[PDB]
Formats: C-alpha cells, structure tokens, sequence
C-alpha cells in the first residue's frame, strides 16, 4: 500500500511553491512509489510573525509534515524573518531547512536546534579569510565587526581558526550597530602596526563604515580590505572604496535550485530513514499534543549525515551546526568602482580566475601588510666588536677573511678609557650586527642600538625589603625598557625565563675550559674535585656560570673555589691563562672556542656541559618576539647561520695538539 | 479622570474542568491611582496554536496592558511561546507557576517577559551553598545543550573562583539530546567520570533519559549524590521514578504561600508598575492589543515600563527583577527525593543567607588516604630473599617479610633499604610480596609479564627491585627518578664491531645475557644478529651464567652495570674485571613502578632526592654496594 508522507514550506510566490511541487514529484518517481510516496504542502509568507506561525501550525502541521522548507520573503521585515518557523517546528523537533537564510543566530543548536541550512552562514566566511590569509601570509590583520551575535560569532569562528595557529588577536574592534559616526576607533585602529583589516557589518553599518574610513584615508594603499557579502552589496556599494576584496555565496539568491536540493536531500533522507524501525508519524496538527516527536532528531541526524554529494547546489554535507559545509562563494574586486570576479572559491581550496589582482589604490599586484627598537648589547670579543668612530668619520671599510666588506653601526656604551666614565659614541661590529641587519631587512623594524653600562649581562641583586631593585645589567635595561630587545651572546635558563620571552636559539653551545696546550678530564674534573691554591680555577662572578653555581644545589659545595680569585671580564680572564696567571679558564664555548682558534697557545677541553644556546631577549608582552623566532628558524634553514659562524669563526691556525 | 487598567489573567490545567474562576481579583491597595479591570480565561492543554490564537483572541479590541500566565504544567516551552507574543505585542507578560515559572533563554532586551522562578545564576548560588554545608568541595557538572548552559558553567565559574577552599571542578559536560543517540555517547561519555557529587542541567524529558543512562553506568549509587535545578523538577508533583533517590534539587514552594497568592503577586506588580509609571508621566498605560495588526503607536514609548517594571514592592514584599526577567530573588525551598516518591523539603533560603535542618550523613587520615601493596623479585646485592629462623618464627632485623604464591620469604637489601627509608618519610604503611609470573616484566606476543603485570592488573601500585628503565615502561606506568648509575656493560677475565659479528674472528667468540631481560629486549629492537647469535650463549641465572664465565666455556658475560660492578667488587677471587672504566652505554639508572599519572608521584621523587641530600646513599653504597676487589685501584 501506500503512504503519503507530507513535506510543508514557505516560500515566496506560488510560481515557486509550484516548483517546489514539481521536485518533490522527481523525488517520487524516481525512488520507489511502492513503499512510499513523498506530498508536498507550501505556503506564502505572511505579513507577520503570527500569521505564520499559526499558518505552520493550522495550515502545516495538520498536513503532518515531516519537515519543512523556509525561505527569506521578497521584501526582508527587519531580520531573521524566518525566526518563528525554527521556534514552532523546534517544539515537535519537526526539522526545519532554510534556502535563503545565511543569518548566523542559528547555528547555535541551543536556541534553534531543528535547524538546518542548504547555506553556510556569514560567519563561515572566515573559512576563505584564513584560506586567504593562508596564501598571502598576513598573520597580522585587523578585524572590525558589528555588535551583536552575527559579528561576535564571526569573530568567534575566525579566532577559532587562528587557536590551531597560535591564537592571534592582532587587534579586534567593537562597534555597536546604528552608529552614524565610528571615527575614534578608526583612530585607534591606525595606531596597531597591522596594516590589514577585515571586517563585518549590515548595509547601512557598513555605508557609515566606509565613510568614516575614507576621512582617515584608510582605503588607501598599504591597507587591504577583506568583507562579506552583505557589505559591498546595497547602499554599501556606493560608498564603497576602491580595490576592497569581496565575497558572493553561489546561487544566494536563487530558492529553486535550493529548492530541488533540498528535497533531494529530504527524500533520501526519509527513504534512507524508513530503513529504521521503530518511527512514529509527526503530530497531526497543532491542537491537543503536548509532546515532542520522537523521531525527529533521528530524522535530523540522518538528515544531517545524509551525504548525495551530486547536487544543483553543489556539494553538500552539514556542520555540527546544521549548517552546510564545502560551500562555494565567488570572490568580487571593486576594479574601476565595478563588482569583478578576481576569483573564484569552491571547496576548501581558492580558485584564481584569470583577472589580475586589485589591491586598494594603484597597484598591478601589491600584497603589503604590517617604529624603533633600543638594542643594547655587551662587550664580548666573538659576536661583538668595539672601536671609536674614526673622528667624527665613522666606521672602516674593513674586509671579512671571505672578499666581503665588513658591516658596522654606532653604538652609545661604557668607555673605561676615560678615567670618568661617560657613556661614549662608538662604532660596533658583529655576528649579532648582521644577523639584527638581516633581520632588519626581514623585519618592519628599524634600528637604534646602544652597549649597556654595566659590563655584566645581568644578574639580581641588592636590597632586601620585599624584592628590591633589579637584575643589574643589559637584562635589567630590558625589564626597564632602556633597550626593547636584546641582541648579545646571551645563554638562555629558566631563572631569567619567567622574567622574559626568549627568542629561539640562534647558536648551540656548551661551557668548557680553556687550558694552554704546550707542553681537564671531564666537566666533572677530579682535579676541579681535587681543588688546589696551587692549581686555579678562574671564573667571572655575576657571570651567568656562577648563577649555575649558586642556583644548582648538587654542585653547591663546589661553586666556593671557583668564587675565589675572580675575573671583572672575558678580556681579562683569556689573559690569566695567557699571562699563566690562573692555570684554567671556565666559559661558554661560543666565546671561548673562537680565541682557541685565535691563539692555539691555549686549548678547549673535554665535552660541552651545561649545553644552551644564546637567544635575543624580549618581553613577554612583546609580539615582535614571535616572529623574531619565526625569522630565527627561517635564518638556520637555509644555513645563514651556518655560513656566518664560518665568517667569523676564523679556524685558520690550531690543532689537536697531542 | 478614572484611570481603570485592562488587565487579563489564564489558569491551565488546575485538575479541573471549572478550574476555580476569578477566586482573586477582589479589591486589595485600591488606594493605587489605577483600578484593575479584569478579565480571567482557562484552558485544559497546552499548545502553541491554542495558547497564541486566546492570547490574541483576547486581545481582539479589548486593549489589554498585561498578562498573568500560570499552569499546572511541566512543560519547559511554554515560557518561550508566550514571550515570543510579548516581543510581537510589547505588552507585558509574566507566569507564576510551572513551565512559565521554568527557566527560558536570554529574553530578548526588547522584549518583556517576566518569570517566578529563580535565576538560573541564583539557582547555581543555592546549589553551592548546598555543597559547601555538606563540605562536598569536589564536583562536576553534566549539561545539555539547553538554554542557560554557559551561563550557568559561567555562573559556576564565578561563585567558585572568588571562594577561598581548594575546591576541584573535575569534568563539564555538553551532549546534544537533538542528534539523538544510538550509540549511547552519553553513556560513552559519563561512564568517564569519577566525581562524588553532580550538578546535572536539561529539559525535564532530558532528565529521564541521561538518567536511565546514568543507571545504567552505575552512577546513580553509593556514594555519588546528584545536585538538580528547578527545571527538573518542576511542578515536583509527578515524578517518574527513573530518578535515582536521594536527588537533591531546589524549587518554590507551593504551602508558604498558593497559587492565587502567587497571582495575586503578579496583579499588584503590574498595577504597581501602572501607578508608578503613572506617578512619573501621569500618562495612561493602557494599550491597543490587537496582535494581528501593527503594534499600537506610542506602545514603542512602552520601553520605560520595563524600566519601571523591575523592582516592585507591596505587602512588605520585594519583587524586583533582574535584567533576564527572572525575579531578583524569590523565597526558594531546599527539596530532597524522600524514600519512595516523595518530595520532602529539607532545606529553606532567602536573598543572601541559606538554613538547612539535617545536621549530618545526610540521607580515615585527614592528610591522605588508602594502602599499598608492593611486588619485587630477589637480586644480589640488591634485593636478597632468606630464610627466616624458623625458631624465632618471624624476622629479624632489617628483613622485612615478602610472601611468594606457590611460604612466608625475608626480603632485605637495598630495595628494602630504600622503600624504608621513603616509607619514613612519607610516613605511608605498604605490604610486600614477591612475584611468580615471570620476574622482572617480559613480553610475548602481545601482552606483559611480571611485576609490570601486577602493577597493571593493580594487584601491585609500586614496584620496587633491580628493575631498569626503558621508553615503553615509562609510557605505561610513571618511573621514580634513578638512585644510581647503572646500565648494560660487561664483565670478563683478564662498537669495535668484534661483538657485530663472531665469524670474522676465526674462532669462535663469546658472549650471552640473561634472557626476559631490558637489556636482551633491547639488543633485539637496535641489534638483531647479537641476539640470534646470543641465544645460544643465554644463561639460566646470574650465578650459572657466571659458571659458565668462571669454569671457562664462556669467554664475555653481558648484564647490568650496578651488579656486575658489585661483582666486580665481590668475588672469590679478583678474577673478575668490568670493561674499560666500566662506563656503561645505555646510561640508565633503577626506577620504581607507579600506576600512571594519577599517583602520589612527585612527592616519592623528593622524599628519593631526600635521601642522598643528606648523603646517606653513599653510606649504603658503603654498606652494601661496595665490594672488596677493585683492591689495587
């Protein structure tokens, strides 16, 4: 026998009820009739909520529907206009399927949790912001959006996209619909580096968007402008500024095609659903049930697992949300204050039309996005070098032991020549220098950089009270902010960690000891172990070495002899042992392996402990930092590291001596 | 000059058919500037067809300026429907009982919709306080995707950060009841949690089911107590005893004070707003209803009475509101599920303060709980098994006893040494025993052996012994740091790839390792020739393999470095050597078995670091690791 098995809507005109009907009939013959047969049952919108509402229950319900169809009325009242149906099915948990509704306040299942969409809504149009952040590499972006559960859910989706990445909130911007005039957060939006932005917003919100953006010239070049549909069409579009990015959902517009879709989906649903047993007709009109419908988020979960990938829609398959998944929108430029199709994006994957690309103002291509950095350093011989300016002249035209120039710049730090010690002019040149240079034309940033006035890198000290004071030294210059960042040859622990960001190791380097070779076992020397007046071992106190000594309670006993007989500077400590002052030197090798080369009178022994790397300090709440590394990396791939430690590691004269 | 309001009141359900009609709306405070007009309908049943079509029915030309709303009712939705008219018809709606009283989603800020039940956030306040008398600190929370989930996790996470106790949220919940379940994903998920005491928040439909799933995870029993808001328990008049007894949830009260008080209530609160607005504009209320058509002009001016609406007070009694619409904070009631299926008050609470009457077990070390029991395996020095003095009948001295499953065995050593002294510092009682199935863990195929097995079986939850250190047995079961320096090495009379292979060398070399073995384990995963060569040449136990070192037929033998260093160290003669410094590749050291992350983990590995802090691991090094050869250093 038989069964009819009644579908309900509400379209726009009857010439698309009639459409409607006629694909439900495909559905019917095209599937077996046998069994079961489909019906269908529309209805026109009405001018109110209620009528509607009372349509669906009266003039729907009766008809026993096992789901219906909604689409957006010819003249939009207000917004959300297919509001009731989502509510009035939602208490029998009859499923409900927009055409036409790309609203956002429906996808969370809480408060309409019968819904489900043949569209994605606005807020999945983040999916093609990341997809196009992604190629052009703009981490950095700016995102402005209206004040309501639409924007914020916008928000919400692209910053949950971002959460895989390190979350980035570059700088987010509120405004509350209605506003006529938006000027004093554009204010505030120019004062973050980010130089693109994003942004959502309703029609009339984003005429008074764009207007207020023109007055700061914020359309102009160097600033990229990516939207949503609602925003470059309308009165929007007038006002529009040049070269903006712009998104349009396929087939938007268009119920019927929706339509035939739908009810595609609908009866493959219901044929794949009859397949299970145990299912209960919906409740034959409004009147007199109490009752939810059992079967209806069964039908709502096969429905939304309910694949036929071919369709006149395109792809289809449905979000957690309800909401569609894989859907295709076309990317529109505003070239000569005309909507273009630069592009076009189905899938997870952009697709580039042949149309040449359009940034805001003149450009051919122009992907551009994203003011001084106090850098302080110490005086250590390898990575760093020191000699005055030559008069007022500045720095020598010296040449690396590879034909190469040698790069310099000026630097303010401690001068020992005079017997005052005034903070001296001179010029410094390193490892360090070329690496902050290349990151320089790398990075935004420019760069100022002066040596510290303590010799000492850093460690904590003085008063008692509370905590007191500082770490004194280029580290402490830091915290206070008399140097943003800091480039030296800085070994990187936990202690000074907490304190600070640390920026990825650019070098790799262990401590070890300097001995002269013509005529020390172990990191653990029984000799160290056997310490002597005789023999000396020499160290720099407030060097970080002597914090591995104080901190670490295992070696605790052992820090006192190295205490005694402490050096002031790296200088000083090579020459002790060169001078046979003191018998052995204890150092970082970085610093220490470059003057074995330089002399091979003394020697570096046993095997790199307390293994580190040096890294360029920050703090916390800096940002740079996270691309700092992000450059560091890129540096050590392609083996710029590599090639610099063999400029200035000269290796030229020295051997195993044994 | 006569200023009478319109005003219109519907009772549903009441178990009546001529429910009783217009008891109240007697004159009370006719000293207020307006005078209500009333008129009073019932309907038997809800629906949203019937209950819109009266609504608007009344409203015809009648020009009502409010609406009472009440039900005899379980029913969640019907608050939504009838603030959903409020938002089309801005005119003011309220409900004293049941569903209406039920909580709702947001409202709408436009809209106005009014309810008497408690806020959600005032409910999650009173089951707190609820917890905090019975000192029930450790939770979690079990919600669905119903409204007022979020502000209710958010609200808990407010009351509960600002309190000073060291309270744990363990798990928080969300499972969708739409996408309805074959696969029990509730059951999949809440089997998970461990937690003494739940907070559960749905629909009451909901309620049944999560519970019929609950006792099917066994959570419903012994122990474990759920903690309920108002919307489960409703009307509290019918309930399916699919609820597990000894629920505990709050609701109002329908003895302090009933329902045509609690109407009464909502009439003198709309007239109250009436006079007030009055008051203020001088201005009439009073409103064109009629829903079908456009909302009545200067009903857009409306606005203000919300603002006025809020907070109300007559009768010496406050019924302000908060900005949701629920009131501010209505007398609530502390509700139990007596024995059978009676609801029975326990507790009562008001505005800031909570009294509740049963003082204790409502329906042992302080500092920490339960027992011990501890696997190991007999090695020299380390962990040496006698035979008690069956004389004395029990041990003596240092010996402490360990059973075997086959006899009480003396377990004394170094092993015992350690576990000790950690005991002492820990100040924890533990038992010990030995045990049978294969020693020291080994795999075959696919399953474990060993003290691993007991540790796994948790028969045992630390093993202790000579046991070395490996990634698979840290991945299994969490490692005390190592006490000494050990490893593989070898021992013989006296990479080079002479142990590669034995064939390049014309005669035939030698050498072999006890098998079940870390080390034999990892010689196959790195080195696979060594160990089908070394087969052959594997040995029963360390003292016959060092029969076949010592009598000759065997040239190398290959085992753990702290023993063959000990022997090194101990032997009846100094035949016997380490080789080179007897630096050992593989540097391991000696853990101790835990379960996994959940253990008293970190506070054994201080009390171990403890124990050379004071430097009485080289004592025992001394004592019982230190061997006489090795004489002529």
């Amino acid at each position: 026998d038989p069964k009819i098995v009644n579908i309900g809507a509400v379209l726009s005109t009857k010439k698309h009820e009639q459409i409607f009907r006629e694909a439900v009939n495909q559905a019917n013959f095209f599937h077996f009739t046998r069994k079961i047969q489909l019906n269908a049952t529309s209805v026109t919108h009405r001018p109110n909520a209620i009528q509607m509402a009372l349509s669906v229950c009266e003039d729907l319900i009766s008809s026993q529907v096992y789901a219906i169809l909604v689409s957006h009325p010819p003249a939009p009242t207000d917004h959300l206009t297919p509001t009731p149906i989502s509510y009035t099915a939602g208490f029998y948990r009859i499923p409900v399927i927009g055409l036409t509704t790309r609203m956002s306040i429906y996808s969370d299942k809480s408060i309409h949790l019968s819904f489900l969409r043949t569209v994605p809504p606005y807020s999945h149009q983040a999916l093609v912001w990341f997809e196009m952040m992604r190629l052009f590499n703009w981490n950095h972006v700016i995102l402005i959006v209206s004040d309501d559960h639409e924007g914020r859910a916008a928000q919400k989706k692209l910053e949950t996209l971002l959460e895989e990445k390190e979350s980035k909130a570059d700088k987010v911007l509120q405004f509350e619909p209605g506003t006529k005039n938006l000027t004093a957060l554009l204010l505030e939006a120019k004062e973050l580096e980010a130089r693109v932005i994003i942004l959502s917003a309703s029609e009339d919100d984003a005429t008074a968007v764009y207007k207020s953006a023109a007055m700061l010239d914020m359309t102009g070049a160097g600033y990229v402008w990516l939207v949503g549909e609602r925003e470059i069409s309308g009165s929007a579009l007038r006002y529009a500024p040049d070269g903006i990015i712009g998104l349009q959902l396929i087939n938007g517009k268009n119920e019927s095609a929706h339509i035939s879709d739908a009810v595609a989906v609908v009866a493959q649903a219901i044929h794949e659903l009859f397949e299970m047993e145990q299912i209960t007709d919906p409740p034959r009109g409004c009147v007199g049930n109490t009752n939810i419908w059992k079967t209806g988020p069964l039908f709502k979960r096969v429905l939304m697992s309910s694949k036929y990938p071919d369709g006149v829609t395109g792809r289809i398959e449905f979000n957690e949300d309800g909401d569609r998944k894989f859907a295709q929108y076309s990317i529109m430029n505003l070239q000569n204050r005309k909507l273009v199709q630069v592009g076009i994006f189905d899938g997870s994957y952009i697709i580039q039309n042949d149309r040449k690309i359009i940034w805001p103002g003149g450009e051919t291509e122009r992907p551009q996005g994203y003011t001084r950095l106090k850098i302080v350093t110490i005086h250590q011989e390898p990575f760093v070098y020191v000699r005055p300016t030559t008069s007022d002249g500045t720095c020598r035209e010296e040449y690396t032991i590879n034909g190469d120039p040698i790069k310099k710049v000026i630097c303010n730090g401690p001068d020992e020549t005079i017997p005052g010690r005034p903070t001296v002019p001179q010029c410094c040149y390193g490892f360090c220098v070329d690496l902050l240079i290349k990151l320089a034309r790398e990075m935004d940033f420019t760069y100022e950089v002066h040596l510290v006035a303590d010799g000492k890198f850093g460690t904590q000290e003085r008063v008692n009270n509370s905590n007191a004071a500082a770490w004194n030294g280029m580290m402490g210059e830091l915290l206070s902010g008399q140097a943003d960042m800091i480039v030296a040859p800085l070994t990187i622990n936990n202690e000074r960690a907490q304190y600070i960001e640390f920026s990825k190791p650019f070098k790799y380097q262990g401590l070890t000891i300097l001995v002269k070779k013509e005529i020390i076992t172990g990191i653990n020397d029984p000799r160290l172990r056997n310490p002597s007046d005789k023999f000396i071992y020499a160290t720099v106190k407030q060097s970080s070495v002597d914090i591995y000594f104080r901190r670490q309670v295992e070696l605790s006993t052992m820090y006192r002899h190295m205490e005694k007989h402490n050096y002031e500077s790296a200088a000083e400590a090579i020459q002790a042992v060169r001078d046979n002052k003191l018998h052995a030197f204890i150092w970082d090798s970085a610093v220490l392996e470059f003057e074995a080369s330089q002399k091979c009178d003394l020697v570096t022994t046993g095997e790199l402990f307390f293994r580190s790397g040096f890294g360029i300090g920050m703090r916390k709440d800096s940002p740079w930092k996270q691309e700092v590394s992000l450059n560091i990396l890129k540096s050590h791939e392609n083996g710029f590291m590599e090639e610099l430690d063999k400029t200035w590691v000269r290796y030229q004269e020295c051997d195993s001596r044994s | 000059k006569h200023p009478n309001m319109d005003i219109a009141v519907i009772l549903v359900g009441t178990t009546e058919e001529v429910a009783i009609k217009d008891v109240h709306e007697k004159d009370d405070f006719h000293h207020l500037p307006v005078t209500p007009r009333v008129e009073l309908v019932t309907m038997q049943e809800s629906d949203p067809k019937s209950i819109i079509t009266r609504i608007c029915d009344l409203m015809s030309d009648k020009k009502v300026q409010g609406v009472v709303f009440g039900d005899d009712t379980d029913q969640e939705a019907i608050a939504q429907i009838l603030d959903f008219i409020s938002v089309q018809t801005l005119t003011p709606i309220l409900g004293i009982h049941g569903g209406s009283s039920m909580i709702m989603a947001d409202k709408e800020e436009a809209s106005m919709f009014f309810q008497f039940g408690p806020s959600i956030e005032q409910q999650a306040s009173v089951m707190l306080n609820i917890m905090e008398e019975y000192d029930w600190y450790i939770f979690s929370i079990v919600t669905t995707y119903f409204p007022g989930y979020q502000d209710f996790e958010n609200k808990v996470r407010s009351t509960i950060e600002n309190s000073f106790v060291g309270w744990e949220l363990e798990e928080v919940i969300h499972l969708d009841m739409s996408l309805d379940d074959i696969d029990s994903k509730i059951q999949n998920q809440l089997k998970k949690l461990q937690s003494p005491v739940i907070l559960l928040y749905c629909t009451k439909e909901e309620a049944t089911y999560i519970f019929e799933v609950a006792h099917s995870v066994g959570l419903t029993g012994y122990g474990f107590t759920w903690i309920v808001p108002s919307l489960v328990a409703g009307d509290t008049d019918t309930v399916p005893d699919e609820f597990p007894t000894g629920l505990i949830s709050v609701s109002y009260d329908e003895w302090d004070y009933d329902l045509p008080a609690r109407v009464r209530d909502g009439i003198a609160i709309i007239t109250t707003a009436a006079s007030t607005m009055l008051s203020e504009h001088n201005s009439i209320p009073q409103s064109k209803s009629s829903c079908n058509n456009i909302q009545e002009s200067r009903v857009y001016e409306a606005h203000m009475l919300k603002r006025y609406l809020i907070n109300v007070t007559f009768e010496g009694r406050d019924l302000s509101f908060s900005e949701d619409g629920y009131q501010m904070h209505p007398k609530l009631v502390i509700i139990l599920l007596n024995q059978e299926r009676k609801w029975e008050r326990v507790g009562k609470y008001k505005d800031r303060s909570l009294k509740m009457w049963p003082v204790f077990d409502l329906y042992s070390e302080e500092h920490k709980d339960e027992h011990l029991s501890i696997v190991t395996l007999e090695e020299a020095p380390f962990v040496i098994v006698e035979d008690v003095d069956p004389l004395s009948g029990t041990c003596m001295r240092n010996t402490v006893p360990c059973r075997k499953q086959i006899i009480k065995r003396c377990c004394k050593g170094f092993c015992i040494d350690i576990l000790k002294k950690i005991a002492k510092t820990v100040k924890f009682t533990y038992d010990l025993y030995l045990v049978t199935n294969g020693k020291h863990g080994k795999k075959i195929n696919g399953v474990w052996n060993g003290m691993i097995g007991e540790v796994v079986t948790k028969r045992a939850y630390m093993a202790v012994g000579s046991l070395t250190i490996n990634e698979e047995r840290s991945e299994v079961v969490d490692f005390s740091v190592p006490f000494i320096e050990t490893g593989i090495s070898v021992m013989v009379s006296r990479s080079d790839k002479k142990f590669q292979r034995p064939n390049d060398f014309s005669p035939a070399f030698r050498f072999g390792t006890v098998p079940n073995g870390s080390t034999e384990r990892n010689i196959r995963n790195n080195y696979l020739e060594m160990h089908s060569y070394m087969v052959k040449f594997n040995q029963r136990s360390v003292q016959d393999a060092l029969l076949s070192l010592k009598s000759g037929k065997l040239d190398a033998f290959i085992y753990d470095a702290a023993v063959l260093n000990y022997m090194a160290g101990r032997d009846e003669g100094c035949k016997l050597v380490t080789i080179g410094s007897g630096k050992v590749f593989a540097t391991t050291g000696y853990g101790i078995a835990i379960q996994k992350d959940s253990g008293w983990k970190r506070q054994v590995d201080l009390a171990i670091l403890q124990l050379f802090g004071d430097g009485e691991m080289e004592e025992l090094e001394a004592l019982w690791l230190t061997g006489i050869c090795h004489n002529e250093k």
